[PDB]
């Protein structure tokens, strides 16, 4: 949580200077209004104490400039909130990596003092294995393409598999389609398709 | 721009026959120069009179530089969050089988001190990048007045990014070589090995045309992709306005 | 106050004095022996100190900024300096970068993850006798993909990961009196 | 200002040097100025002329 | 004292000015951390995100102090007229496609996929049926082939 307790730090550091910043005389004989008042009259103490006003109201517009700052920076940072609400709490986030490493499945908010927490819940495939692949199938002529998922071959047999998950099934009329004769494809290999 | 009425009837469709395979050259800033500044030396330069009457507005000095301090590590971050979204450095494959894709002006060449591709380097030679200076000139050569040298004797320091330009360049090549050789996959976790025509495939079933086109058409869109590549080129090595 | 130098510049007559772009002089003929001298400050800005926190330790880097090892007494004034400074301005543990002299900090060919950045891909921590040391960064472990024209990996797993991530959204509203905070209860 | 650091890269800002020594370098001409000639004058002009 | 107070308000500009262009670099930098994610790691579905076109890859390239995106893109570029229709009444039934639309050169009527002109012939995987042919506006009268 060091973003936010560094937006807790960065606001009370800035108030804490600001109050610093009153012991500066800015040109007057003394920062403190009280001496100025009774060493000289209003005579003299008027040319003081405007030097003081100048130098204190400066301070304020610097410190509120450095607030607008910040400001601008915490909208961002809440419009980011509100995009990933809206997106990943309430939808599903196709977006690669918008909401967490993975493939998005949900998110969960928790409050937090002046902010959000987001718990990205993703699916991330893990035990991989190596196999033969093979762009299509030429049946008797004709070029198999899967319809979803891509043909894997274990060594002995083709298998149409899913693209994120192996659970492979017969090659079949229905899960492939056909389209033209099976030579201009790159890479094609020979196998029968079975037909109910 | 051009007047251009378009033909509308309630049972009139126009369906494209063909393709082009564009590819589209932009440009994002990501990190500024990190930048330093000295109080006593650029208020009161070197005299100790000036600088006794500064300390009581040391309130004011501290809080520049903690502003300065935090822009520059802001730009740290910028190039980090931007350049290492992946900690897993790919190394391309010796071998160039890409179904008929050329990528060698996107890949690092091995013949340069530096890891930078072709594109890379016209990229580079396209900036001047002038804020680079060795002290020491400045104390010697001065007769020549240049500007980096009043800055310096004027507190004025330019810190140097933390990420070199070669680690950047080998960051963009891991993301290279793991777009190419495993696809999307990297990303999300490990990087999982597809030959690229069937990535391609995958990318042609993602836009709403079917993957058999491709395979139709394989060798002629790699040529276009080429081709395309080639136009970037010289549109990088002509003109400085991109 | 300031380092007196020799140089070349062709002065008329009738001047006597040269005044760079920020006003302050910094070319003037000496009245005795008719010539130039150019005035530089005796100090420079670069130099950067590099801590593990207290709590921890005392030890602390020097990294005196585009300066060359062999040049780095000249540019700082050693001589003057007291002798506290002097064992941070020269020694066995002088390291050379493209950023600057580093002084302080053992260089180790080892990478590791970057604890303190220092600059131009030198990151420096504190090891364990104890004592701070400066590296190159490692950008993550090299790992080569295998790739072939007929060869594709297939997940038979999966893990159900749950990141927590954070943002802010709002900051401490803040009201200033002008009264109160400049004038604090005086009427004048 | 502060009496406690946390780990990290500071910019520091220079107290390290000082001065010791001091330096002039005047004409060296001889002639006393002629102080007797304005103020021990015999006779001053009209403030007119 | 009036030299100090003055040369530290130019050097409070400098700074806020520097930290404008902070926050505007800060945005820059952000919008290309999305895009490396979004269009180099994966495919884009967003229109015009990356590039002009349907974006099919992306590749970084390093810039001083800066990044380039190479966007390549599909293009669809030759096209043609076709006379459609939403469905096709069999007998008395509806037919409507599953993926594509209903297109006719002049004599017959195919099913063709959305960006790319592959005609097939009329077919019962490829359509769908969906109650009787009466309500639907626009729809054309013919057969359908069934293996
Ligand atoms: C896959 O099937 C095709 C035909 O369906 C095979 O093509 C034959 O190749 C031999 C020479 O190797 C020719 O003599 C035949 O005329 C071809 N057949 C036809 C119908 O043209 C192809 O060889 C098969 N691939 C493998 C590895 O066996
Ligand atoms: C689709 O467009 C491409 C290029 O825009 C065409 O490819 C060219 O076709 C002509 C004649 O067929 C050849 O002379 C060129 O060599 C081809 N260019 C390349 C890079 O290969 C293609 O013919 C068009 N196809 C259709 C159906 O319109
Ligand atoms: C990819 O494109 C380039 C340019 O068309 C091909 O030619 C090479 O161009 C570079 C210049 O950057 C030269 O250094 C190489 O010597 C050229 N190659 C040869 C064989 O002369 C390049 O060949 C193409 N890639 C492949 C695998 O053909
Ligand atoms: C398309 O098919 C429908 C019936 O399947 C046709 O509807 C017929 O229209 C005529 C008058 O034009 C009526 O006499 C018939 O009774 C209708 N048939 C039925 C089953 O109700 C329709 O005409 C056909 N459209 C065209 C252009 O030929
Ligand atoms: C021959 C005149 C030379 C003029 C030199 C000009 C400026 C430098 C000397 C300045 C002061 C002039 C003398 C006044 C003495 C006042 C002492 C006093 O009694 O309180
Ligand atoms: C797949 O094959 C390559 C080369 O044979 C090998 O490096 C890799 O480890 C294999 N994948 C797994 C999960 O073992
Ligand atoms: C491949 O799969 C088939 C069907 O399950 C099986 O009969 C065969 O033994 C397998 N061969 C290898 C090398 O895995
Ligand atoms: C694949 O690559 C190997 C060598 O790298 C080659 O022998 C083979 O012919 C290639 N096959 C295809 C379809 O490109
Ligand atoms: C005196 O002045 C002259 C020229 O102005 C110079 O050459 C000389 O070095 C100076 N010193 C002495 C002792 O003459
Ligand atoms: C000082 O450093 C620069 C670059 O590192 C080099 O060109 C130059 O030769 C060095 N000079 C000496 C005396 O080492
Ligand atoms: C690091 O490697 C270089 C040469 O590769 C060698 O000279 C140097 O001694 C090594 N560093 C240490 C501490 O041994
Ligand atoms: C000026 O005149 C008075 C009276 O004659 C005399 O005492 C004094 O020495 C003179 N001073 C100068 C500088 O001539
Ligand atoms: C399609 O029809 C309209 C009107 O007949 C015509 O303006 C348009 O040019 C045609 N499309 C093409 C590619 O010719
Ligand atoms: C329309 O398509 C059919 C089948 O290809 C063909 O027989 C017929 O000649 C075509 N007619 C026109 C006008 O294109
Ligand atoms: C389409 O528009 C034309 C005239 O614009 C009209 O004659 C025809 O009936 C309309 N057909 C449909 C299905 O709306």
């Amino acid at each position: 949580l060091g973003k936010l307790q560094d937006v807790v730090n960065q606001n009370a550091q800035a108030l804490n200077t600001l109050v610093k910043q009153l012991s500066s005389n800015f040109g007057a004989i003394s920062s403190v209004l009280n001496d100025i008042l009774s060493r000289l009259d209003k005579c003299e103490a008027e040319v003081q104490i405007d030097r003081l006003i100048t130098g204190r109201l400066q301070s304020l517009q610097t410190y509120v400039t450095q607030q607008l700052i910040r400001a601008a920076e915490i909208r961002a940072s809440a419009n980011l909130a509100a995009t990933k609400m809206s997106e990943c709490v309430l939808g599903q986030s196709k977006r690669v990596d918008f909401c967490g490493k993975g493939y998005h499945l949900m998110s969960f908010p928790q409050s937090a003092p002046h902010g959000v927490v987001f718990l990205h819940v993703t699916y991330v495939p893990a035990q991989e294995k190596n196999f033969t692949t093979a762009p299509a199938i030429c049946h008797d002529g004709k070029a198999h393409f899967p319809r979803e998922g891509v043909f894997v071959s274990n060594g002995t047999h083709w298998f149409v598999t899913q693209r994120n998950f192996y659970e492979p099934q017969i090659i079949t009329t229905d899960n492939t389609f056909v389209s033209g004769n099976c030579d201009v494809v790159i890479g094609i290999v020979n196998n029968t398709v079975y037909d109910p | 721009g051009a007047e251009n009425s378009v033909a509308y009837s309630n049972n009139s469709i126009a369906i494209p026959t063909n393709f082009t395979i564009s590819v589209t050259t932009e440009i994002l800033p990501v990190s500024m120069t990190k930048t330093s500044v000295d109080c006593t030396m650029y208020i009161c330069g070197d005299s100790t009179e000036c600088s006794n009457l500064l300390l009581q507005y040391g309130s004011f000095c501290t809080q520049l530089n903690r502003a300065l301090t935090g822009i520059a590590v802001e730009q740290d971050k910028n190039t980090q969050e931007v350049f290492a979204q992946v900690k897993q450095i790919y190394k391309t494959p010796p071998i160039k089988d890409f179904g008929g894709f050329n990528f060698s002006q996107i890949l690092p060449d091995p013949s340069k001190p530096s890891k930078r591709s072709f594109i890379e380097d016209l990229l580079f030679n396209k900036v001047t990048l002038a804020d680079i200076k060795q002290y020491g000139d400045c104390l010697g050569d001065i007769a020549a007045r240049d500007l980096i040298c009043a800055q310096k004797f004027n507190g004025l320091t330019v810190l140097p990014p933390l990420l070199t330009d070669e680690m950047i360049a080998q960051y963009t090549s891991a993301l290279l070589a793991g777009t190419i050789t495993s696809g999307w996959t990297f990303g999300a976790g490990a990087a999982l090995q597809i030959p690229f025509a069937m990535q391609m495939a995958y990318r042609f079933n993602g836009i709403g045309v079917t993957q058999n086109v491709l395979y139709e058409n394989q060798k002629l869109i790699a040529n276009q992709f080429n081709s395309a590549i080639g136009k970037i080129q010289d549109s990088l090595s002509s003109t400085a306005s991109a | 106050t300031g380092v007196l130098t020799e140089s070349n510049k062709k002065f008329l007559p009738f001047q006597q004095f040269g005044r760079d772009i920020a006003d302050t002089t910094d070319a003037v003929r000496d009245p005795q022996t008719l010539e130039i001298l150019d005035i530089t400050p005796c100090s420079f800005g670069g130099v950067s100190v590099i801590t593990p926190g207290t709590n921890t330790s005392n030890q602390v880097a020097v990294l005196y900024q585009d300066v060359n090892c062999t040049e780095v007494p000249v540019a700082i004034h050693a001589d003057q300096l007291t002798p506290t400074w002097r064992v941070y301005s020269t020694g066995s543990n002088v390291f050379q970068t493209r950023a600057g002299c580093l002084i302080g900090a053992e260089h180790v060919n080892n990478s590791y993850e970057c604890d303190i950045p220092i600059g131009a891909g030198i990151c420096a921590s504190y090891q364990t006798s104890q004592s701070i040391i400066a590296y190159t960064m490692s950008l993550g472990a090299e790992n080569s993909v295998a790739y072939s024209n007929n060869s594709i990996a297939i997940p038979t797993n999966f893990t159900i990961s749950v990141t927590t991530e954070i943002l802010p959204v709002s900051m401490t509203k803040t009201s200033v009196d002008c009264t109160m905070y400049i004038c604090g209860d005086s009427t004048e | 200002k502060s009496f406690t650091v946390e780990k990290g890269i500071y910019q520091t800002s220079n107290f390290r040097v000082q001065p010791t020594e001091s330096i002039v370098r005047f004409p060296n001409i001889t002639n006393l100025c002629p102080f007797g000639e304005v103020f021990n004058a015999t006779r001053f002009a009209s403030v007119y002329a």
